[PDB]
């Protein structure tokens, strides 16, 4: 598994691969890892897949609930925080997932959150089995002035050469542009292509 | 006990109960040409009030609403219960297919609160409507916990005026913006002899969209 | 608690809910060849009114099915307790041999309220029809879980005069076309003097098949 | 509370329970040689009904049975209740030795709801009658859960009048033919002045045997 | 709650329940040398009546008894809890070294049940006697839960008339027949005017020898 | 349950408590540009009160502040109870978006007093006031749990008297110390006729800031 | 130990050995192993004896009372699927027992059910430490379209090819045939005897 | 055990083997593992036995009654969604079965679901120590475009290849097909042995 | 510890010797292991001496409850169902003991339950470390046909062959024989012993 959230000026960009490890063989090859929890609230989970998409439903009511009853949208610290105290509560009999949590509510948030409740904000993140070849990536290429197009096209080499050395990873690269002004936008596979021969990686 | 049966068989804490739901604001809801849509009377007391809380039409989520009338605190109450219900329902199923489910969870509510000592009856009356697998729904229930479905129907204290106004000019099909005109002149027939009508509370959805609340401006170019 | 005999060793509060169940509509069932059937009368009162959900006849499986009278609220809750009841007795043994038994857990559940200080009785009556492993059934229970089985009974308010004309008209064995008939005769016969009588709700089931709602031409074709 | 003492030391609710059972069906049972026979009256009120599954004679187990009379639900509980009772004793043991203790469970539960708040006492009397090891056995139980043995004895309406019938004719250590033969007598005895007796129940057991149930031809020859 | 203090200080509800106790059947028990014994009148009522399972002297253990009066079905009830509470001590230490513990455990279970709302009083007497590491010991129970002990004491419907007469005839260590003797006096005493005496129970134990119950022709050379 | 349904659909114990809160002292908030302030007039009784630890005005956070009226004690533990709400609020989210929610939450706990029996109703009303993700916010909350939002408010004795002077007078956006001015006079036309207007609490807070407790000095400089 | 259950036309053949070893020598040479349950149903056990032995009392008490409360008795069907349903229950603290049911509703059935209430009809089965042999037996010489007679010979012979070859197994062979006219009939030990003479079993 | 489903046109294909290993050995040779559990909803099982027949016992129990309830049936992802919740509420004692359900709703639809409560949407599965056999033949030989002849004549060659190298597979091979015209239909065993003939595999 | 019970034509015969092992060395040469437990039950204990005692007193509570409330005593067969219960039900939790119960009811009976509930019927039977010593007695010399006086000559042999060659058994042997026309007489030691010199056993 391969995830990677960044921040831009006024954007945030979250993307995976696809590949589903299940008994020890790759049974699926189109599973899915990134979910629109809130209206510019997105999430990538890595881990267990049963325990994963559990939460991503618990996320996806409270958010809802929250919404409805307080008339704004939860703030994306407070969702880390409500994240963060559900996984420590049961920490010895934890959900054995990492997770990226990333939105817009003033300003752009990614926050790191692991099975033991640790929440942590940063500019950039990166999750799964293929994570530190990412971080090789963006440590060499990641400029905080960089435009939303340039974004996607770092985020989607920096999944590719996660691709060549991560035997875990791999499918098509789903890509998701979270802005103030459009909200939520999953970018249509037919960009990802596009943009994968364009930047030479077949 | 309090709630008991009567020598003819009637439960006089559950009519009581009714009473109370007579002494509130008048709502009403109809459907029209693939969907649905509620109107609530949002009478001015004071200049002093904030008049942007009101919410007389609460989103249960983004494809169902309720109006409520009588006793306020219980009817924010069953409210909330229903949106936890809905809720719980995405949890297990990933969907909400059947608006009718949700009613009858908030209707055993009520019911259970008519049979049980120790506890009164919920005096609300709540209108249910809202986009579904079957298509637009549109349900009331009552304190003793009956459901019924409806084309149009209202509740409050103005019901038996606006209904009977319904009964004699109501179609199906109609235009959204013909039933929004259709339902503030069943409104105004249920007025206060000769009192004005003010901007009333206005939602509506259509098949394949959210719920709508109509802005105030909307409102206005329709008195 | 409220239900204590009387001096005369009669339960008031049982009494008086027999009295609600007297306020509800009519409907009857009975046997026919290879067979039971039921039927509801579903009286109109507004055009505003949704008449496709008001599914008087429920299917408790796909071979039981119910219809009540009286406190409609609490005739929903014994329904759902119906199916979860016959839902637990197939997941335990794999089938449903007998009606008998689901009715008398119904029937218990209506008795144990009858007992203990702190609630009130189900104001319902109820007919159960379905095919076990013994053939067609018919049963009814009433508030205080009395339970028999009959070849032929009706609930409501018109359940006097529809057993007395079944009293004397019904037969055994009669086909399934004949027994509809004889059916509709009984129902308007109780009709309130000269009133009208509207379609109602049919269902059937034969043995080896499963339950079969009447479509609205086929119960048109029977007035 | 409900059940409280009297000034003089009486429990009306339990003497108005007494009442209901004195609305109930009469039955009887008596010892014959080697044997123990039951006999219920079974009234015939209309043809619609389903004579089959009157079953006013329950086998609690296949060398137990019971006749009731009374709130026929009430009894309907404490039957289902003396059947669990009897086949926790048979895993707990192996075996039932003695009837008289199923019975004392079974007015051990009738006691508890006299002493209370917040229940009623059950509206039933039962009569056990089977073989154990110590032989014959026969057995009445009251509301208030008031346990005698009997050579014979009756329950119901016609309870005063069927014993002082066995009370003048009763013989000891008769054959089953003749035994039976008595019961009718003493049934018909307490008839309503010249009403005609109708077919009623008969079951019968004998040292070694199981429970019989008579079949309709062999009590139609006995009237 | 139901027993509560009057203004004069007494409880209306103990006292109702010492008119029950004052209806039931008249037992008697006295000491003689080196023992204890037990008297029950058994009044006939009916021939149908099995007369062999009546015990109205009941065994705790193998040296302890107890007679009572009273609602009968109360009584079997403390009766069980006393052989239970019996066994419990046996268990815990191995022996019963004192019948008074016993006596102590079923008073504050009666005493218990004045004290709390929700629950009425037992409407019983009992008479404990038997033989512990003091020797021969008797006493007596009442709703209330007074215990005192006797050199000889009675209870029931003619305790009053038996105990003037004990008052003015009984002695210390009598021997067994002689004693027994002067108990049917007793009991003879109280009969209701020229009524005849009936053959009773007799129990008796002595030190060194467990529980004996008297066989009907030894009862029958007493009278 | 002691709170039910009159025959007019009222429940009589919610409108005692209502006659409790017209006893108690009045206060009042309003909104003024960029802010919300609050008062509440500390009527002075005795020298030998320690006038210090009065209190009325009460802080539930650092940007939240409530004022009650009513039975005093159980207006503390609903401010207790509203200070737990609002830490459990932060612990879970990390921050208070809408004050709103807090008041739903007290309010919800003043409504169950209301539906159960054996509890009566809190006889407490409350404003609170303070800064949040909207903005300024003044609320307030009746016996019944009735939640409205306003410009201005006023509750206690002088509630009547104070509202029709800000019904009158009161504007929008005006400065902290004109707002404040203009809270005297509506203060003062309430006095009971010629009585003088002892210095009163004073607290208000504005957007960006923490709430500020006015000084005795300060105030002193506005009668 | 050593149980089987065929099927044949109309027709349930039920047996077993009786060796039972306890305290890891042969203390008992005459248990009892097969039991009737119904009027119309036998049961076998193999396995710990105190589970086995509770297990036989619930299920007497069970179709007893099914059979007062319905008229009818309990099909065989739903017997195999009360067992299993009560076994997995306590899956993960389980009664050790290896059981098999037999009986007659409409036609002849046979049901084998393991600790874990794993339920499975078959034509024939066997159990116990023995059953291996049976089934070789079984195997090469069983037939649907024996008749009563033959079947009971064929059970006598696997049996006694159990006993030859598992020293777990022994003692004298108890044998039950189930039809509809007839009933559950125990053969009488003198026709078992006479049998396994009859056979050169000795 | 070999479990297979396909997705076509407008089709659902299931099948599986017979072969049901117990005590170790092969003790029932004509098992039951694929289950019609609603009107165009099947089900397949693999795994521990008694887990997994409660857990069709549950299925049906929960959508005959969903179906009651709401006038309609369950759709295919809810019945997935539904069975993640329970396995996932009991991770830590888990069933420990592996599951394939397939159905129509608007569009056909295959779900596999693990013990852990993980839920992912496939073209087509295998469950079993048999499947990855199964998956060489379909990664060869499926196509989408495939007519329900020719997908009835794939998941059976695919299941006789798992018989020829997987030694916990064997017995006949059952086949469901399901459409929206015709519902759940079960092959008759007649057309399953004739199709057996045609493709060679005797 | 050696314990032993035996059937004859109407009479039950038990015996025990009294070595108690406690702290690993012979602290009790005269301890109890036979009681009697109704009018004609008696029952003997092996294993865990606490255990075994509790057990005991149990028993004989419940056994004069059940002649008080029932009028009759307890069948034996019923004893031995009624520890097997109450073993079973805390089998997991166990009391670790083996148990015999004999008595007479209308014919004689010896049980042997032990630890797990498991609760066979037998001619004769013989528990702890020194029963295999005085099995080989029985069998060899055992007959049905004896009488009283032969059968006591005949346990006393048996045991003391244990004692010879089981170190964990000792001390004097008791004796106790149950009839109907006598019921349960315990024999005095004076007998014992003279039949000990008789026996040429010293």
């Amino acid at each position: 598994t391969t995830t990677v959230g960044i921040t831009l000026k006024d954007a945030v960009i979250m993307a995976t691969e696809r590949r589903v490890t299940m008994e020890n063989f790759i049974m699926h090859k189109n599973g899915k890892k990134l979910f629109q929890i809130d209206t510019y609230t997105g999430m990538t989970i890595a881990g267990l897949v049963g325990d994963a998409q559990v939460l991503v439903r618990y996320m996806k009511a409270e958010l809802e609930l929250y919404r409805l009853q307080r008339r704004v949208n939860m703030p994306i610290e407070a969702v880390a925080t409500l994240l963060s105290n559900m996984l420590n509560q049961v920490k010895y009999m934890p959900y054995m997932v990492q997770l990226l949590v990333g939105g817009i509510d003033t300003a752009p948030h990614v926050f790191s959150i692991d099975a033991a409740g640790g929440s942590v904000e940063d500019i950039y993140a990166s999750t799964g089995s293929g994570s530190p070849f990412v971080y090789g990536v963006l440590e060499s290429q990641y400029s905080e002035k960089m435009t939303v197009d340039e974004g996607v096209d770092l985020v989607i080499r920096a999944i590719s050469a996660a691709k060549q050395r991560d035997s875990a990873s791999g499918g098509m690269i789903d890509v998701a542009v979270i802005t103030r002004k459009d909200g939520y936008v999953q970018l249509p596979t037919d960009q990802i292509e596009s943009r994968i021969r364009k930047l030479g990686l077949i | 006990a309090i709630t008991v049966f009567s020598p003819d068989g009637r439960l006089f804490q559950v009519e009581y109960a009714r009473e109370a739901v007579k002494k509130g604001s008048t709502a009403l809801g109809m459907k029209f040409a693939n969907g649905v849509l509620l109107i609530s009377d949002k009478k001015v007391r004071s200049r002093l009030i904030e008049q942007n809380s009101i919410e007389k039409i609460q989103l249960i989520d983004d494809y169902v609403a309720a109006v409520t009338s009588g006793l306020v605190a219980d009817a924010r109450v069953l409210v909330d219960f229903a949106r936890i219900s809905a809720q719980q329902e995405k949890v297990t199923y990933g969907s909400l297919v059947n608006i009718e489910n949700l009613v009858k969870r908030v209707a055993d509510q009520m019911q259970q609160y008519t049979q049980y000592g120790g506890v009164r009856p919920y005096g609300v009356s709540l209108i249910f409507a809202g986009i579904d697998q079957i298509g637009p729904r549109l349900f009331d229930c009552d304190p003793a916990g009956t459901i019924n479905e409806y084309k149009a129907t209202a509740i409050g204290s103005g019901k038996d005026a606006v209904v009977s106004f319904l009964e004699r000019e109501y179609k199906e099909n109609l235009p959204e913006k013909e039933a929004v005109t259709l339902g503030i002149k069943a409104l105004k027939s249920s007025l206060e002899e000769g009192e004005e009508l003010k901007a009333p509370e206005i939602a509506s959805i259509t098949v394949g969209n959210k719920y709508r609340i109509y802005d105030q401006e909307e409102v206005k170019k329709f008195l």
